[PDB]
């Protein structure tokens, strides 16, 4: 844990992984296996395949690694980029709404929509099942207003949503 | 010897069958195959 968190201590942002304390992690990871003696390979794979908040930087990584040459057949309602060319994220109390990494990371704000709702997060090119879905979900909250729940300020924001590769 | 009745009834069912039903039979062939069309095209990811 020490010798990973090195990494983002170099670059000083360590902080927002819970800094150089170690220790909550292993208190974590001994909660999951209700305090066995000792920990195996398997053990520990489930236990980092629940985005653990100290790791997050491993799949992200790799996941920015799978989506640096996608192609979408989208494009971006902000900046009219067509295609989109990385990631792709798509809104879910709207139709037809869709943004670029550029124009979610820095934060675009056209005038009469907000960007403090949930988001979808795609990296490959998405498939008709996906699509229509994903058009079920808005259907389907577009009849679950009045705000249950919400979050104005970013805190950290970064595990959106999972593709399941 | 020579006997003549007319009850013949004729009607124009050859032009029926001959002009009508090929065009509605590709007309469906057409629709199913759009149909089929939509409802694939990109439903499987081929990982890796
Ligand atoms: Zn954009």
């Amino acid at each position: 844990l020490h010798d990973s968190i090195q990494i983002p201590r170099q670059l000083g942002e360590v902080a927002s992984f819970g800094g150089s304390n170690i220790e909550p992690s292993v208190r974590s990871c001994f909660q999951f296996a209700n305090n066995k003696p000792e920990i195996e390979a398997a053990l520990f794979l489930d236990w980092m395949r629940l985005e653990p908040q100290s790791m997050v930087w491993l799949p992200v990584l790799h996941r920015v690694a799978a989506a640096e040459t996608a192609k979408h057949q989208a494009k971006c309602n902000i900046c009219k980029e067509c295609p989109i060319i990385g990631f792709r994220y798509r809104s879910l109390k709207h139709f037809n709404y869709d943004i670029c990494q550029s124009c979610f990371f820095s934060g675009r704000v056209a005038k009469g929509h907000k960007m403090h709702y949930p988001m979808v997060e795609y990296c490959t090119p998405t498939t008709s099942g996906e699509d229509v879905r994903d058009f079920a979900k808005v259907l389907k909250n577009k009849f679950r207003t009045k705000r249950y729940f919400a979050k104005h300020p970013r805190m950290g924001y970064l595990p959106v949503q999972t593709v399941l590769e | 010897e020579v006997p003549d009745r007319d009850p013949e009834k004729s009607s124009e069912d050859d032009v029926y069958l001959h002009t009508v039903i090929p065009a509605v039979v590709v007309a469906a062939i057409l629709l199913i195959a759009g149909i089929i069309a939509m409802i694939c095209y990109r439903k499987k990811r081929k990982g890796k």
